[PDB]
């Protein structure tokens, strides 16, 4: 738990010190073992925003869904006349 | 291997010895710390991307809703019987 | 011939979760 002293948002980034401002963390693993993951965590990371992009054409299908499902929703408003 | 040389005197090599200790841990901190924080603002984006998915499969459901409708139908042209 | 009733009052809550689907979607 030592203090950054603007060296932390030097190394870490300054993006990141939003939470960490808002020590005591884990130091466990080698830090080669470490620089290994976040290449990969990474890698998962990028894997996660292209799912979000899948996500997002799932929600254009389902809005070309909806477009068919508007003339039954025509129907319905008729229907509740 | 400084501290067996010749000319070498060993205060100066135990002050490099806790600098570089030192160091060891701000890289493998750094690292480490942001793998597992940026890596749950992912996660926290691959659930948002969950509940997309789930909004996909719904509208997969309405269209499947429609097939079902579309049976009902036959089965009506059937109590008409 | 209930059962049937039934049916068509099902796909009346279907016609009108269908609104509530149109409105998540916007």
């Amino acid at each position: 738990l030592v203090v950054t002293r603007a060296e932390w948002e030097k190394e870490l980034g300054t993006d990141l010190v939003k939470f960490l401002i808002e020590i005591y963390d884990d130091f466990s693993k080698g830090p080669k073992e470490l620089e290994s993951i976040n290449a990969s965590m990474k890698s998962d990371i990028e894997n996660v925003r292209q799912e979000v992009s899948s996500y997002k054409e799932k929600w254009l299908r389902d809005a070309e869904i909806f477009g068919k499902i508007t003339s039954i929703f025509k129907e319905e408003l008729l229907k509740r006349d | 291997e400084q501290y067996c040389a010749p000319d070498t005197d060993i205060r100066g090599v135990d002050a490099q010895i806790k600098n570089y200790l030192d160091q060891i841990k701000m890289a493998r901190a750094k690292f480490g710390l942001e793998n597992k924080y940026s890596l749950k603002e992912r996660l926290s984006t691959l659930t948002k991307e969950l509940n997309h998915w789930r909004k996909e499969w719904d509208d997969i459901e309405m269209l499947m809703f429609g097939d079902d409708a579309h049976s009902m139908k036959k089965m009506i042209q059937k109590i008409d019987s």
